[PDB]
RNA sequence: AACGAGGAAUUCCUAGUAAGCGCAAGUCAUCAGCUUGCGUUGAUUACGUCCCUGCCCUUCACAC
């Protein structure tokens, strides 16, 4: 479950996304655009959330065949998304092409 | 009131009875007061609607 | 290379109630149910025991058989489309009381017990689990249209309607919508008793159907249809 | 019943 | 070309926050909402949807119930705010509504950057039901503007109350949500939904 | 799903009061009815007298 | 004498006595600050006479405000239409006319009960 | 209406008092050179103004915006309006 | 497509059902067309309705 | 054991009204198993229609 607070008011919970059954282990805002957050897990696809829409994901990054522990959006292309796994792979998506497959 | 409620397609019906009521001239001059009264307010009530239409036939009829 | 949910340990379906409206769901509502209760000691009114106290109430007795929703609602609790906690049941008796069925419950399979537990329901106004727990029969408040999901398609099964196939019927309707059934338990009627809250009526074969037959006929249908087996 | 001018429209 | 209507700096004996002069400056709802740019989208529900006259806060003590359609003349957060007490616990509590709603709005402008009152004015329009059915069966008839404000500030508040009802979700959360699914048009609305079965059981009956 | 059994009294009677599964707490029970409606019949008949 | 005037502001059972006079802008209520006036979510409510005419005008005068009875909010309507009447009526004594006369008009503009009483006399139907 | 009194300097800014207060209340500053002529119709909307640069102003009293702008051939030396007719006259260099 | 028509008449004396008001709308698309309607709601004149269907004409509901 | 806001029916209600909150007094009848005052907070919906249901009324110009 990826909990949503805000900063300064441990007692509101703005929104609650159960992002998948298993571990997630890195949440991370996206620096460009403030309404879409990432998230990535023990499923090893990195869901790209929106605050607005928490039922479903936006984009939903496939590819990794090991655990993804870190995340990453690269300053002037907020298009651009990196993820690396444990495979030792860095994968590039971009988010403005259908996805779900690594540049 | 009741005219009122009429639409408008019934108002060109109620205009093609006052043509036809007026080749009867016995039945004219027995209601010609009622038959201004109404055909009058008819005219009156709708009068924006009835000018728009450019129906050729109704304009002979109102002659 | 889907990975597999974290655990797979079986876990029971959530029991589905009217306080829940977003949840795809078949509703089955029993109307012109036929439940009245009557002093000797209070007895649920029936059209073989009980003639002569009927004819001095002027009830024609033709128009009084609870045994048929009995049997409806052994054959709808008992199919596998409640065990997959799929269906929830309305009953509209004829009088004009609203019952809602908790699909947990149990009901007695002999009849002479089914009709002791509905005087006792009718009058206490609730039944209770033997382990007191949660309440499995509870009479609620009229309309039905209040209670039944936010988003729902409502049927009637009609002979006179066209028949239709309810697997394909299901299959063409929306996913977050759900279907509600209103079968008439009465034996003999007209079936007017929905006309005011359905918005269509389906017939479910060419040949006549008893109502316990056709719920279970609707019921098989929308196993296949979501794949309950 | 029917009332004036829903009476003469049907005339 | 410059016009000048002060020489002098103003600084009063009384301190006063900067923001409440910057509020000199333009009246925004709470301080923090401009009407200037709010909009009602549907031509209909204007002249029933009232939000060209600034306020800084909800309550108003307003007379409206005098006269037949004077609840168009009420701002229509204040509209919103009088729906959200009820149930016999929330009467006569409107200090507790306002505050729901400033806590709504400010949760509206966090999830979504558009401005709020926008977000409020958007719903209501996109919820109002069109098209409605009376009893003989049914006949479907049309629906005055001013019903479709009416029902739609019921239909949102009923459908955040009820949400939020025996749940973790607070009042302000629940009704945040359904003002922005509403604003969407989304069917996760519960109101949407309700607008959408009534309009769907007047087209049958039509 | 879970499955449980209604809890019901056979030949139910509403009219009936509701069984107790203490048989003091039903007798005393009983007799604070039972003055209950004396004292109050009593208590009319006297203020009828009186008047 | 130092020019000062006096007004009165009602609210149910609230009562506001407001003193005008020349001064350097310092607005009381109670002997505090007016930003210190609760509750702080109807604050803004006591703000809408200064902020409506601007605070320039204040810079000039010390208004002291004086309030009993009634409950919180009533005690707010009263403070706001007192000190509304209060600028008011000393712009007519001691300031231009046409100043007052924009006055009135921008707070007839924006709420008509800032200088009237609004008192809901009961009515037999 | 006898409320205001406009006064116009050589450096060309437009000031405007009131006649009972004597306070300043508004100052227009569009030309450059001396105002030689100011003047506002009856109903105190429209105000006028005319200078030694050419240029003559329009402006809107009320609202206190620039409607238009005018620019002449010559220097203007003098204005009379007539307010029952919204003409007036301007006495040019030329 | 849904259009938008104006009240230009409230009628009176037409024998609706309670709570039912019959009135007279002009379509802002064509101000010379005019249209009866069945309305709900408390209704005025010169509020405009959106009308889902422009074909019906309004009968009685009694 | 009982219970988790109360079924069918039925009743009342239009603005400082419904509803919430407290504080006083006990004023020759009534009231303390309570009654009456007083203030505080304060809405939703209609303000149209005779379609249904009841009660009721009718059969000095000009213009009609």
């Amino acid at each position: 479950l990826v909990s949503v607070y805000d900063s300064y008011n441990p007692r509101t919970i703005l929104l609650s996304i159960n992002a998948s059954t298993h571990p997630t282990h890195v949440t991370k805002f996206h620096t460009q655009d403030n309404k879409i957050l990432a998230t990535a897990s023990d499923d090893r696809v990195t869901r790209l959330w929106d605050i607005s829409n928490a039922y479903e994901p936006q984009l939903e990054l496939t590819g990794a065949t090991d655990y993804v522990r870190t995340l990453s959006f690269i300053p002037a292309a907020p298009h651009l998304v990196a993820t690396g796994s444990y495979d030792g792979l860095i994968r590039l998506y971009d988010t403005r092409s259908s996805g779900s497959t690594p540049i | 009131d009741a005219l009122m409620v009429m639409p408008f397609s019934y108002v060109l019906k109620f205009l093609k009875f006052i043509d036809t009521v007026m080749q009867n001239k016995t039945l004219l001059h027995s209601h010609l007061p009622l038959i201004c009264k109404n055909l009058f307010f008819i005219i009156k009530f709708n009068h924006k609607e009835l000018v728009s239409q450019k129906n050729e036939e109704l304009k002979l009829q109102i002659n | 290379q889907k990975a597999l949910p974290a655990s797979l340990v079986p876990q029971a379906p959530p029991v589905l109630t009217s306080k829940d409206k977003i949840t795809k769901r078949m509703i089955v509502v029993l109307a012109m149910a036929s439940l009245e209760t009557h002093k000797i000691k209070y007895v649920l009114l029936n059209c073989d025991d009980h003639q002569g106290l009927l004819k001095k109430m002027g009830r024609d007795i033709s128009e009084a058989r609870p045994d048929i929703t009995h049997q409806c609602l052994l054959t709808l609790l008992d199919s596998p489309i409640n065990k997959a906690g799929k269906l929830q049941v309305y009953i509209q008796t004829s009088r004009g009381i609203l019952i809602e069925v908790n699909p947990t419950v149990r009901i007695p399979r002999t009849f002479k017990r089914f009709s002791g537990l509905m005087v006792q329901l009718l009058h206490k106004l609730s039944i209770r689990s033997v382990n007191s727990e949660e309440k499995l029969l509870k009479v609620i408040k009229n309309p039905i249209t209040d209670h039944l999901p936010t988003k729902c398609r409502k049927v009637t099964l009609s002979f006179d309607a066209p028949v239709i196939r309810v697997q394909d019927y299901i299959e063409k309707l929306d996913d977050d919508e759900s279907i509600c059934v209103f079968v008439g338990a009465m034996a003999r009627g007209k079936d007017n008793f929905a006309d005011e809250y359905v918005d269509e009526k389906v017939g479910l074969s060419n040949y006549p159907l008893s109502a316990s037959v056709a719920c279970s006929k609707f019921c098989h249908g929308a196993e296949d249809a979501w794949n309950i087996l | 019943s029917l009332k004036a001018g829903e009476r003469l429209m049907e005339a | 070309f410059e016009v000048v209507e002060e020489f002098t700096p103003v600084v009063l004996a009384t301190p006063i926050p900067e923001e409440v002069q910057q509020a000199q400056t333009e009246i925004k709802l709470f301080n923090k909402w401009s009407f200037e740019e709010v909009e009602v989208k549907d031509a209909s529900l204007v002249d029933y949807v009232q939000v060209r006259q600034p306020i800084f806060v909800a309550h108003t003590a307003g007379r409206y119930a005098n006269k037949r359609f004077r609840k168009a003349q009420c701002p229509i957060i204040e509209r919103l705010t009088n729906s959200l007490m009820m149930n016999g616990r929330n009467n006569g509590k409107k200090l507790k509504a306002v505050r729901i709603i400033k806590h709504t709005l400010d949760i509206i402008n966090v999830l979504t950057d558009q401005n709020p009152i926008q977000v409020v004015v958007d719903a209501i329009t996109n919820t109002g039901p069109r098209e409605d059915t009376t009893r003989v069966r049914r006949q479907a008839v049309d629906v005055s503007p001013l019903r479709r404000v009416n029902q739609a500030i019921a239909l949102l508040t009923i459908g955040a109350r009820e949400a939020a009802f025996r749940n973790i979700k607070t009042i302000a959360e629940t009704l945040a949500e359904e003002l922005i699914n509403a604003a969407k048009g989304s069917s996760t609305s519960y109101a949407i939904k309700k607008k959408d079965e009534l309009e769907r059981v007047a087209k049958s009956n039509r | 799903i879970p499955t449980h059994a209604p809890k019901y009294e056979e030949n139910f009677n509403p009219d009936k009061k509701s069984y107790d599964p203490d048989r003091t707490r039903s007798e005393i029970n009983k007799m604070k009815a039972q003055l209950k409606k004396e004292r109050k019949f009593t208590m009319k008949e006297i203020r009828k007298d009186a008047k | 004498a130092v020019p000062s005037v006096q007004t009165f502001g009602k609210k149910k059972s609230a009562t506001a006595v407001a003193h005008v006079k020349a001064g350097k802008g310092l607005i009381k209520v109670n002997g505090s600050p007016i930003t210190l006036v609760e509750p702080e979510i109807l604050r803004f409510k006591v703000y809408e006479p200064l902020l409506l005419v601007g605070l320039d005008k204040f810079s000039n005068i010390d208004i002291r405000v004086r309030v009993t009875g009634g409950g919180h909010v009533s005690q707010v309507y009263a403070i706001r239409q007192a000190i509304a009447k209060g600028l008011v009526a000393y712009h007519q004594k001691y300031v231009d006319e046409q100043s007052k006369n924009e006055l009135k008009k921008a707070f007839t503009s924006y709420d008509r009960t800032l200088l009237i009483a609004d008192s809901r006399r009961p009515e037999p139907k | 209406c006898g409320n205001f009194g406009f006064i116009g300097s050589s450096n060309g800014s437009i000031t405007i008092y009131n006649m009972q207060s004597g306070i300043l209340r508004k100052k227009y500053k569009l030309h450059k050179r001396a105002v030689t002529g100011i003047s506002l119709d009856g109903m105190n909307r429209k105000m006028v103004s005319c200078g030694l640069d050419g240029i003559v102003g329009f402006y809107d009293f009320n609202k206190s915006t620039l409607l238009g702008k005018l620019k002449l051939d010559a220097p203007i030396t003098a204005m009379v309006y007539h307010r029952s007719s919204d003409l007036f006259a301007l006495a040019l260099d030329d | 497509p849904v259009t938008l028509a104006k009240v230009i008449k409230v009628l009176g004396r037409t024998g609706s059902r309670g709570g039912v008001t019959q009135v007279r709308v002009e379509f802002l698309e064509d101000t010379s067309r005019t249209i009866v309607r069945n309305v709900k709601g408390p209704v005025r004149e010169n509020d405009i309705l959106v009308l889902m269907e422009s074909e019906r004409e309004a009968r009685r509901l009694r």
